[PDB]
């Protein structure tokens, strides 16, 4: 009943996609075309209900909602968990090299 | 003819919120065809209180003073939203940005230390119906948001965190660990503070506002290491309004 | 605290002159030699 | 083991055409890197922007594609975001701004090729430490 | 949970004669945030020190 | 396999995990020992069997980590989440008991797992009564751990009554002070052929 | 450093009185030096007073008197006998070292004065409980896992990076 | 009582030093 | 007999049982107040928040610290190189929660030090001897300066000057070595050779003092009862000591002069314990030890580890652990 | 703080039997002078 | 047994203090 809510999330999809609502935005470095533009945009629109949510968001021109769709299978949403997004963690989260 | 930095640099006036002429009891009318953003919100605290906890059931304890121990670094500013109308005429803030939390401690009698991040993040304030001018007599209430004291990357002292650290009491290693689950497991609060704003002064060329605050929160639980304690905070504050 | 202040600077200043005098006061002539 | 033709050996361009660097362009681009580069970039890290480095897998997913010498001589003319989609040779040395970041400026183009062929041929020899940080020095 | 519960000797003695707050801010009435200068428990105790 | 044997596969009996001044007995410290748990298995999801690193004797404390038979790591306990890919939650580890009081039983969920694993890294894995002498948890050194300690400090001191009390026989003649008619010949160079012996005078 | 990550030695008592023992030899090594540097009877005429020391007098060539007054009333208490004094040269430098030998045969064995119990108690309920004593185990913790695969080869320590002991940012 | 300890051993030593200095055994000459 | 005059001669009166003299008269307050400020910290302040982060650090024993891990904690990095008296606080708590007692105790005892090496000069002059024992004495002076004075000064906080205690001291050294790489610069090498050298050469000249004592007692008297206060001759054969210490080594590499050795014994810790407060001086505008990370590597351009890289593995885990949650940005450049 | 109780005898004795030595061989120095 | 652990403290100062003071006096005495 104490859980450690990080850790718990290493064992949802959160461990192994992008998860468009809890992920830092380093993380769209591993994948090509997502980074730096997209990744922004990402963030600034989260949270997504599904995974496709991305392709509504308004401004996208059809060369970005080809690579969003390029990669809609590394993607997920999972709930947001607070302590992986406030303070401003998904633009820092304290890891740099 | 504004003050330069210079001029500001050490003296304490940066802590503080720009004041009204004690002339200005004007009023501002608002066009609910045209929209509206504050431009600069200043909330500048000037009292902290801490509810004590008294022990037995039927005593309901008090509200107590306290003494700041952090100095001069109390203030929120440059805080920015949106001013809308809704439907009945009643108007609604909704904070966006801003420098809108700054933590504090405060020391009760007997040198307990309270430390608690006073906020406004996330908030949202609205007015009574049917206002169509902002007078003397407008009052804003509304609910924010009370993040955790500290976010998920901080280290207690044996290392024990929740994004990071360890997980165990590594200096204790046969300890039966049943007894330290409430240190050893960080947890990330997240609670709802009250604000009342009154305005008190008002500038109907310029657009500025002011007046005084009251606001409800929690204090720091160190990451669920305690319990919290109830802090009311009093102040002013200063708002300037622009026709977005 | 601004009483404290005062006190202080005054206390300070105090010791200050007694050895800016102390040493004007003929000190290469306190030595158990030669005297001037 | 020695620096022999093999990890003297890169890829030119996206077509997979190679090219072998000389013992001596490799001791050249490792030099102009040092006067050039490393102020940032030392152990093919980024000190300034450490989420983008210069290990090999990661120039292979910039957009443009940059594990190769056509690419990293391209990047030294005209560097863009990762992803492609803004030049920024007001803020990154490069030669279109040269007047701006004066050593950019006696780099001729068989000097951009060494440097380009050092940073490729580094992470054959280094592995991990290349772009890795401190946890491998 | 008042002072004689509490094993205290002199503490009574201070506030017979009237010294009964302390540079922490509390006070043996129970008044909190309380400034009583110098005459404290504190400053009592100090003073037959020196 | 006897639990006798087993207890011997354990950290807390080494007697080079101790400190000079965590005093008393061993029980002190973890506490009296009262049954064998079982012999944990590890597997990850795709079930290869894992293995803790054990603690070596220098380490205070220790990281966890688990490896296959080949010895590549597998899984851990991350410090840093943000870019933790071998985590027991990624990887589903699961702890089975073979033997012991706990043979049987396999656990699953991860904070379980966990805490299993913690105690592998002190090999075999027992159950403690740590309230009956209030156990502190850390381990002390055996009645061979002291009984070196002391001997050893013991002979060194006393290496140095050897020197002083032999200096004194050798030397008894000047334990209060060198002759004060000592002339600088028998002190100063080249005046005797051989060192002290006035026989050999140029 | 090894000393400092696995045994913590700086906080061992047997060390601690080798450092008062080096620095206190250091300590009575310059200031005999200099007192009778500083005490000196004029015993030639020119300003190189090492000219004016004869090997084989018998008569002293500083003075104890004024030594033993100087020290009295600048540090209260000041030696009166020489040989007490050089006997006391002796006997500082030897016996710490001595002391810290023994420490380091306590370390032979991993018994360390290495942790507080009462404090790692305290700390372990009361994660607002710190001081420079958890401060320095953080930092033999943080070398431990940093140096360890590198210098000891030989138990192939392999620690990915998820695991190292790391503050923020750094 | 620890601190008890600490203390009062502190303070025994700030008394040894005002009798090593005033109540010193006073050397005398020759 | 003018009233000044009369109190010029108490202060500088060579009868005081304690001498006072003009630089007695800074020193005396100013020490007694640094001294009476720690003493009340140690046993009694509360938490100090030194790294100006809000997490404040137990120093003193009533919150729980032993003689041991107990110290006056320097004050808040918030604060960094300001000035901050009592009367700058709005109150004593304030004052209390930054820290504003070690800034006190180290101005104070910084100042009566000044003054304590000063002192010594003047009762030399006072009772005609030579002047310099105070020289000496500035190498340890100079060394109190570094740690509390300068190293603050050029990395911009007092939250870095050592820590009045003894734990505190051994977190100033580690985190100064993850750092600077002080043990591999070579004024701290000077130093540790000032200081193993100066405690080699007490023992060595105590021990051949002491083993040519001439023969005064009996076997069951202290051989110290054979010097007596104030006797004109020497008390030991030093062409003896110097006939022993030259075979065991050979001639020339020992002293029949004493004034050269005595000199000598004062030279060498003073002129070590320079350099190594040198050392920490400018170690302060960050010119570190020798770096020769990967300065050895094969022909293929491998990295072959020295033991430089294995201290820099240490160095690594200090650095990354220490302050460990003041840190933002990924360089530690003050 | 929860600490080992013998510390205080053993604190105290440590310190009072070597010392009260000392000062049984002092006082019956003064008093044969 | 439940008894209180200042009491060896207590005893144990009860019999050192006063016969430390009787020993002094005793030996000082012999030595006269
Ligand atoms: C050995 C040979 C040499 C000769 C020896 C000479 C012997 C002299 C020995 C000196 C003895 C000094 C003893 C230490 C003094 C420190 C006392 C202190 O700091 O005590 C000061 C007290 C403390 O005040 C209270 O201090 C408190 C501190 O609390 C702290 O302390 C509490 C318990 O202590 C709790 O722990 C609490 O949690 C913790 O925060 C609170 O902050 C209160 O708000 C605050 O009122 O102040 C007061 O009211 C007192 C008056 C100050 C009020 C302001 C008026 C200013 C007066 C100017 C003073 C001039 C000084 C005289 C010099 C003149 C020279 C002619
Ligand atoms: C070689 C001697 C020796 C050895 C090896 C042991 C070993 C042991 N005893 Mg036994 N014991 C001994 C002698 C010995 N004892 C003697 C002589 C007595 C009578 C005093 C006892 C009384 C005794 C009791 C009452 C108990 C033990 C117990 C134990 C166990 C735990 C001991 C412990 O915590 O150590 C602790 C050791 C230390 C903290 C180290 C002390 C060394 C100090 C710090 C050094 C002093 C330094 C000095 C002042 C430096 C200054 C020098 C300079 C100025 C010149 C262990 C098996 C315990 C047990 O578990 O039994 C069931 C127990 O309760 N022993
Ligand atoms: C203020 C700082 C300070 C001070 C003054 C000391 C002082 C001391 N330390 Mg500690 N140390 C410190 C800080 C400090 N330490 C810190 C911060 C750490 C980190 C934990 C350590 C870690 C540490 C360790 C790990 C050890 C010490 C040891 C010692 C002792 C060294 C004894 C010695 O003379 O060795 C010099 C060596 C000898 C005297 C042995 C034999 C010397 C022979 C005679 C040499 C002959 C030379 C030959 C003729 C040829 C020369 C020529 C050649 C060079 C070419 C001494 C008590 C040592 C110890 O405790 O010893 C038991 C030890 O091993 N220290
Ligand atoms: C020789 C006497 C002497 C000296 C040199 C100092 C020096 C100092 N004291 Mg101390 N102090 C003293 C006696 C002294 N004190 C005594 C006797 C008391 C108790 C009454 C104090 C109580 C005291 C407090 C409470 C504080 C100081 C502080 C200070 C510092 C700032 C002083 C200042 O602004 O002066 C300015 C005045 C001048 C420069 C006069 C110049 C005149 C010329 C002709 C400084 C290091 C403050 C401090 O340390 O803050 C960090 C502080 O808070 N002192
Ligand atoms: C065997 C290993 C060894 C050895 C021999 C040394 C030796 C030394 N180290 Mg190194 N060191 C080591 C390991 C070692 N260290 C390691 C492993 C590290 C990294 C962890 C360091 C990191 C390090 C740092 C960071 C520092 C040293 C310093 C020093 C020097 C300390 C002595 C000194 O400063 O005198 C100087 C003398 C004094 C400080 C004395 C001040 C005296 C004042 C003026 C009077 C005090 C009055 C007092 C409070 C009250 C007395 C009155 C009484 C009635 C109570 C010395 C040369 C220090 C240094 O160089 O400072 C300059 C220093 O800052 N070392
Ligand atoms: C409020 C509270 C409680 C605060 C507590 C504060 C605090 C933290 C305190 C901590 C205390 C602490 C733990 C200290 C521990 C220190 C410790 C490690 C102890 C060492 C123990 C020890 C026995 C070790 C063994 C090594 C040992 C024997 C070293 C001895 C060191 C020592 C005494 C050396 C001599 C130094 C000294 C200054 C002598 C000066 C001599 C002097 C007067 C010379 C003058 C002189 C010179 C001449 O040449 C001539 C001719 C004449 C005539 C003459 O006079
Ligand atoms: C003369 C009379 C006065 C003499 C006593 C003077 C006091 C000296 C105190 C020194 C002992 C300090 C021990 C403190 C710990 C204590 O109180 O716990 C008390 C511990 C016992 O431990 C207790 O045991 C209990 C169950 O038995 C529980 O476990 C308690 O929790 C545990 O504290 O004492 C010891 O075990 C005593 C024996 C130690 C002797 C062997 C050590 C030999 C090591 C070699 C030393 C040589 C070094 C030479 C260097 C020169
Ligand atoms: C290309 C390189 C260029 C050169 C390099 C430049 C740098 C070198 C600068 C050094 C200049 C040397 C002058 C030294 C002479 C002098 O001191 O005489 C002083 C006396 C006089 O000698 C005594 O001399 C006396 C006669 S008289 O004074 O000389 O007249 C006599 O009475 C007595 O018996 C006899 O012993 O000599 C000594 O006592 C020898 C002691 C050695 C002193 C050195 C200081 C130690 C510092 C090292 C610190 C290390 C810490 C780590
Ligand atoms: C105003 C400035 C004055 C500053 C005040 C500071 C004064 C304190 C000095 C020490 C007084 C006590 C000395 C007692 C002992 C005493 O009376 O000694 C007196 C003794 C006199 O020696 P003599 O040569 O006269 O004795 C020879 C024969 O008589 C003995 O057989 O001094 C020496 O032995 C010097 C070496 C002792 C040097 C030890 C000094 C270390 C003291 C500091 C350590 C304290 C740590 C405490 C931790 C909190
Ligand atoms: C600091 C002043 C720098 C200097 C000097 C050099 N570079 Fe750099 N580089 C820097 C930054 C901040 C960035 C990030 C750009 C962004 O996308 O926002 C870069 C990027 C590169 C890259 C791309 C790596 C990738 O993963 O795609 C390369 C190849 C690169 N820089 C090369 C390079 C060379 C060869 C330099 C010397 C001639 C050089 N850079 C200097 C910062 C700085
Ligand atoms: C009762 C009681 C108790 C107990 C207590 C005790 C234990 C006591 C102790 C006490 C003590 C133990 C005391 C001390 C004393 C000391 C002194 C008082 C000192 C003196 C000193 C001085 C005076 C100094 C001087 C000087 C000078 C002046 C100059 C310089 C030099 C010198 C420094 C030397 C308790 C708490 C439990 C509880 C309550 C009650
Ligand atoms: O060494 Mn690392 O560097 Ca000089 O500051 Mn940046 O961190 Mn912090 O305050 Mn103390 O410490
Ligand atoms: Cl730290
Ligand atoms: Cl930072
Ligand atoms: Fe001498």
């Amino acid at each position: 009943e104490l859980v450690n809510v990080v850790d718990e999330k290493l064992g949802t999809a959160y461990g192994e996609k992008i998860d468009l609502n809890n992920t830092n935005i380093a993380a769209f470095i591993q994948y090509r075309g997502l980074y730096p533009t997209l990744a922004k945009l990402i963030v600034k629109n989260a949270p997504y209900e599904s995974v496709e949510d991305v392709l509504n968001i308004p401004g996208l021109t059809e060369r970005q909602k080809q690579i969003l769709r390029e990669n809609l299978e590394h993607f997920t949403v999972t709930e947001v968990e607070t302590a992986l997004v406030e303070g401003g963690d998904r633009y820092n989260n304290g890891l740099y090299k | 003819q504004t003050l330069t930095y210079d001029d500001i640099v050490g003296t304490g006036l940066a802590n503080k919120c720009p004041t009204l002429d004690d002339t200005a009891r004007g009023a501002y009318p608002i066009d609910s065809s045209q929209t509206y953003r504050i431009a600069r919100l200043c909330l500048q605290p000037t009292t902290f209180l801490v509810k004590e906890e008294p022990k037995n059931k039927r005593q309901e304890a008090e509200f107590v003073p306290t003494k700041l121990v952090t100095r001069e670094t109390t203030s929120l500013d440059q805080i920015q939203g949106e001013l809308k109308v809704n439907s009945d005429g009643s108007l609604t803030f909704v904070e966006e940005d801003g420098i809108d939390f700054q933590p504090v401690t405060v020391q009760m009698a007997g040198g307990e230390r309270i430390p608690l991040l006073f906020t406004v993040k996330n908030l949202v304030a609205s007015t009574q119906p049917n206002v169509t001018s902002i007078t003397t007599s407008t009052d804003f209430k509304g609910e924010f948001n009370v993040p955790s004291y500290r976010t998920a990357n901080f280290l207690d002292p044996k290392g024990r965190g929740l994004a990071s650290g360890y997980d165990s009491a590594i200096a204790l290693p046969q300890a039966k660990e049943e007894e330290l689950a409430r240190a050893n497991v960080k947890r990330f609060s997240l609670t709802k503070g009250q604000i009342s704003l009154n305005v008190a002064k008002v500038d109907g060329r310029t657009g500025e506002i002011a007046g005084t605050f009251e606001s409800e929160q929690l204090s720091d639980d160190d990451m669920g290491a305690h319990e919290p304690h109830e802090v009311k905070i009093q102040g002013v504050f200063y708002a300037s309004i622009e026709p977005a | 605290m601004e009483t404290l202040k005062i006190t202080v600077y005054i206390v300070v200043t105090f010791f200050v002159l007694l050895f800016v005098f102390g040493f004007l006061s003929g000190d290469p002539a306190r030595n158990p030699k030669r005297k001037d | 083991a020695e620096l022999t033709p093999e990890v003297l050996t890169v890829p030119l361009n996206s077509e997979g055409k190679t090219i072998t660097l000389t013992e001596k362009q490799y001791l050249e681009g490792k030099r102009l890197f040092q006067y050039a580069c490393a102020s940032c970039h030392v152990g093919g890290i980024t000190k300034t922007n450490p989420s983008l480095d210069l290990r090999t897998e990661t120039l292979a997913l910039a957009t443009p594609p940059r594990d190769n010498i056509e690419g990293l001589v391209d990047y030294m003319k005209n560097p863009t975001t990762y992803d492609g989609e803004q030049e920024i040779a007001e803020v990154h040395p490069s030669l279109r701004s040269a007047d701006i970041f004066p050593k950019m400026r006696n780099l001729t183009e068989k000097d951009l090729v060494a440097i380009a062929g050092h940073i490729l041929v580094e992470p054959k020899i280094l592995g991990d430490k290349w772009g890795g940080g401190k946890v491998y020095y | 949970n008042p002072m004689w519960r509490q094993g205290m000797f002199v503490l009574p003695f201070m506030a017979r004669l009237g010294v009964t707050g302390s540079w922490s801010g509390w006070s043996i009435t129970g008044e909190t945030g309380i400034d009583p200068g110098f005459w404290s428990f504190e400053g009592v105790a100090l003073a037959h020190i020196v | 396999i006897p639990e006798k044997l087993a207890f011997y596969d354990y950290i807390g009996n080494n007697p080079a995990k101790g400190g000079l001044f965590r005093t008393g007995p061993m029980n002190k410290g973890d506490g009296i020992a009262q049954a064998w748990k079982g012999h944990a298995v590890f597997r990850n999801k795709e079930g290869e069997e894992l293995f803790v690193r054990r603690m070596p004797a220098f380490f205070e404390s220790f990281p966890v980590i688990l490896t296959d038979k080949n010895g590549v790591v597998k899984a851990d306990i991350p410090f840093r989440r943000a870019e933790s890919k071998y985590s027991f939650e990624q990887q589903g580890v699961t702890v089975s008991f073979y033997g012991g009081e706990l043979n049987g039983q396999t656990f699953t969920d991860p904070p379980t797992v966990k805490s299993y694993a913690r105690k592998a890294i002190f090999g075999e894995i027992f159950e403690f009564d740590t309230e009956t002498l209030n156990s502190d948890g850390i381990f002390r050194t055996s009645p061979r751990g002291w009984f070196t300690f002391a001997h050893a400090v013991f002979a060194l001191l006393f290496f140095f009554g050897h020197i002083w009390h032999g200096a004194r026989t050798l030397f008894r003649d000047v334990f209060s002070g060198i002759d004060p008619e000592l002339s600088p010949e028998q002190v100063e160079w080249g005046f005797y052929q051989k060192v002290g012996d006035v026989t050999t005078r140029r | 450093l090894f000393f400092q990550g696995f045994h913590n030695w700086t906080l061992n008592p047997f060390h601690m009185m080798g450092v008062a023992g080096v620095l206190g030899g250091a300590l009575l090594c310059a200031i005999h030096g200099a007192t009778v540097e500083n005490t000196l009877f004029q015993d030639g005429e020119g300003a190189s007073t090492f000219r004016a020391f004869n090997p084989t007098q018998a008569e002293e060539t500083y003075s104890m008197v004024t030594a033993n007054r100087f020290w009295s009333q600048i540090f209260g208490i000041a030696f009166s006998n020489k040989r007490w004094l050089h006997f006391f040269m002796l006997f500082v430098p030897v016996t710490g070292l001595w002391m810290s030998a023994i420490g380091v045969v306590g370390l032979a064995l991993n018994l360390r004065s290495y942790d507080f119990i009462s404090q790692e108690i305290r700390a372990a309920e009361d994660p607002e409980f710190e001081t420079f004593y958890t401060k320095n185990l953080l930092l033999n913790e943080g070398i431990r896992a940093w140096m360890a695969p590198q210098d000891q080869p030989h138990e192939n320590f392999v620690f990915p990076e998820e695991v190292l002991p790391r503050g923020n940012a750094l | 009582m620890e601190t008890i300890t600490y203390v009062f051993i502190f303070a025994c030593i700030i008394a040894l030093f005002f009798f090593a200095i005033f109540f010193r055994e006073p050397p005398r000459i020759t | 007999a003018n009233l000044w005059e009369r109190f010029c001669n108490w202060v500088t009166s060579t009868d005081n049982r304690l001498y006072v003299g003009w630089f007695g008269v800074i020193m005396i307050p100013t020490l007694l107040a640094a001294t009476i400020c720690f003493v009340i910290a140690f046993i009694a302040a509360p938490p100090v928040d030194i790294d100006g982060i809000r997490e404040p650090v137990s120093g003193s024993l009533l919150y729980g610290n032993n003689i041991i891990t107990g110290a006056v904690v320097p004050s808040s990095n918030a604060i960094g190189l300001h000035f901050y008296p009592i009367w700058e606080a709005a109150s004593l708590d304030e004052w209390l929660y930054n820290g504003g007692p070690y800034q006190l105790i180290i101005f104070h005892f910084l100042l009566g030090a000044s003054c304590y090496m000063g002192r010594q000069w003047e009762l030399s002059y006072r009772l005609g001897m030579r002047p310099w024992i105070c020289v000496a004495y500035s190498a340890p002076l100079a060394s109190a300066f570094a740690v509390f004075l300068i190293y603050p000064i050029g990395q911009g906080s007092f939250s870095d000057g050592m820590p009045l205690g003894i734990s505190g001291t051994f977190n100033f050294m580690i985190v100064f070595q993850a750092e600077h790489n002080i043990l591999m610069h070579p004024f701290h090498q000077l130093g540790v050779a000032g200081v193993f050298g100066g405690a080699l050469f007490c023992a060595m000249h105590g021990s051949l003092v002491t083993s040519s004592l001439i023969r005064e007692t009996t076997e069951t008297e202290s051989a110290n009862y054979g010097y007596k206060f104030g006797q004109e001759e020497e008390t030991y054969n030093i062409v003896a000591a110097h006939g022993y210490f030259g075979r065991l080594i050979f001639q020339y590499a020992s002293f029949n002069n004493s004034r050269s050795l005595h000199f000598f014994l004062a030279a060498w810790p003073v002129v070590g314990v320079w350099f190594t407060a040198l050392g920490i001086s400018t170690m302060a505008f960050n010119l570190n030890g020798f770096n020769f990370n990967h300065s050895v590597i094969d022909a293929k351009g491998n990295v072959i580890n020295t033991w430089a890289d294995i201290i820099n593995r240490a160095n690594l885990g200090m650095e990354v652990m220490h302050e460990r949650n003041a840190h933002n940005f990924p360089l530690d450049l003050a | 703080m929860e600490v080992n109780q013998l510390g205080l005898i053993a604190t105290a004795l440590f310190v009072l039997v070597p010392s009260v030595f000392l000062i049984i061989l002092y006082v019956q120095t003064e008093s044969q002078q």
